[PDB]
């Protein structure tokens, strides 16, 4: 026995949510809380001091933004409860919580303590009847409806590649990199001070993030493309100010393939990705050549998959046809896939009742992990 | 029912008030309720729950 | 209103506008196939 569950597609930057069997996440709001810088002695103005969404984005000025979650590992768990309480807002739910099944998201390569504390929240502070969350890549595959695939997510500062054969991942061939657009914008901030500009405020930095997402693409041959002169079509701020560009429009996003240039013993998404592919079956790579699942919204770049095709030619196999799946609802793919799963009578076997948590809890977490 | 030894009485099935009122009004109109008789209330998971 | 209030003291923007103003002015295509043969 249950109610209609809700799929909460936790984007590393923007969390999303929405009831079962639907097509579009009901809510789409980010992951940070602002608190006012200035206080007042005046009587009659606003209250709250904790805002997320249009309230925060509305009056960004005093609300000092702080991202509580880092690579899934959140440190403001209490504030996450407040965030989920905000998910239970009047404008948000007006529903109950201890009487409905739900669905959140889970990326791999994580400490169990996160799931442990999560169960503590939803089953100590809440009394959720049944709830089970699994690997996000399968949800993307649900959106595809394709047995095998190479899913690559793209969070704000989180990325990971997973190959799955008919609903079976490869634990010995799954990789992850701790970065996405987060340090890309931070690196753009670096470029800003490289040519003398600081955008040290939190909101200011998110504005920089929006600028990045607004004007950035991929180049063909980076060192050869460096030989030209960027004309820097200046954009003009909401404040009304000159915005130069530099190589940032193409150089800054390729930091992903130059972690040594940023200071990290890593190689590249496609590099370690194809390495894990090499660790897979001699035969399944053939399937994965056409089964290339693109996911995550950080992927929005001109010639993104095209430069990725160039990367494929860099890591060329022994002449075998390859194909990439590049949909348009890559962020929504996981939410919709969960909605598909949430629209299944198979969750009876795929769930864990709260009574099970009452009986064991931690042991149910360890044993009934997946 | 006990005096009649019915062993169990036919307990009232709880039906929604607005649903009954809409069905009554539709019967006054001479036709059973339409598809979107509630309009966009179909997309209200609260009412659905 | 404050009309007799205005009759008492003289600090009223008489015959002058109270507002001044700077006037008006006039996709992700899939199938990236690396056909390698
Ligand atoms: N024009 C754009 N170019 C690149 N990335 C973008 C653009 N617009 C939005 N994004 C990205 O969409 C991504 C959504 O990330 P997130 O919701 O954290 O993904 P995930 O669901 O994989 O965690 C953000 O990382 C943000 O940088």
């Amino acid at each position: 026995i249950a109610n209609q569950p809700v799929v909460i597609d936790n984007g590393s930057g923007v969390i999303k949510a929405g009831f079962a069997g639907d097509q579009i996440p009901k809510y789409c709001f980010p992951n940070y809380v602002g608190r006012p810088k200035h206080v007042r002695v005046m009587a009659g103005a606003l209250e709250g001091d904790i805002f997320i969404g249009p309230k925060a984005e509305e009056h960004r000025g005093l609300l000092s933004i702080r991202y509580p979650m880092e690579h899934g590992i959140v440190k403001d768990w209490n504030d996450m409860e407040r965030i989920w309480q905000y998910v239970y807002s009047k404008d948000q739910l007006q529903t109950f919580s201890e009487e409905h099944p739900v669905l959140l998201t889970e990326a791999p390569l994580n400490p169990r303590k996160n799931r442990e504390r999560a169960a503590e929240v939803f089953f100590e502070t809440f009394n959720v009847p049944a709830l089970f969350i699994s690997m996000q890549a399968v949800l993307s595959l649900y959106a595809t409806g394709r047995t095998t695939g190479v899913v690559l997510d793209s969070g704000d500062g989180v990325t990971h590649a997973v190959p799955i054969y008919e609903g079976f991942a490869m634990p010995h061939s799954i990789m992850r990199i701790d970065i996405a657009g987060r340090d890309v914008s931070r690196f753009l901030r670096l470029y800003l001070r490289k040519e003398g500009y600081d955008f040290h405020s939190s909101s200011e930095f998110e504005i920089v993030k929006a600028i990045k997402e607004r004007a950035c693409y991929l180049s063909i041959n980076p060192q050869k493309d460096e030989t030209l002169e960027t004309e820097k079509a200046q954009y003009y701020l909401p404040d009304g100010s000159t915005i130069e560009i530099g190589p940032s429009r193409f150089r800054a996003p390729e930091l992903l393939f130059r972690p040594d240039l940023i200071g990290e013993e890593s190689e590249g998404i496609h590099e370690v990705l194809v390495f894990a592919i090499q660790k897979s079956d001699m035969d399944l790579r053939r399937t994965l050549f056409s089964n290339i699942v693109l996911s995550g919204g950080s992927t929005l770049f001109k010639g993104f998959g095209d430069r990725l095709l160039s990367e494929v030619k860099k890591l060329a196999p022994k002449d075998v046809k390859i194909r990439i799946s590049a949909p348009q609802e890559r962020l929504y793919s996981t939410w919709i896939g969960g909605s598909i799963l949430a629209s299944l009578d198979t969750f009876k076997k795929m769930w864990v009742s709260k009574k099970e948590y009452e009986e064991d809890g931690a042991r149910s977490i360890h044993r009934k992990t997946f | 029912h006990l005096q009649q030894n019915i062993e169990i009485p036919e307990i009232s099935l709880p039906i929604h008030p607005m649903i009954t009122n809409v069905a009554k009004q539709c019967y006054e109109r001479g036709e059973k309720p339409k598809v979107t008789d509630f309009g966009d209330k179909v997309e209200d998971p609260t009412f659905l729950n | 209103m404050a009309d007799p209030k205005y009759a008492d003291l003289p600090g009223i923007a008489r015959n002058e506008p109270d507002v001044y103003e700077t006037s008006d002015l006039p996709s992700t295509s899939v199938e990236h196939i690396i056909v390698n043969p």
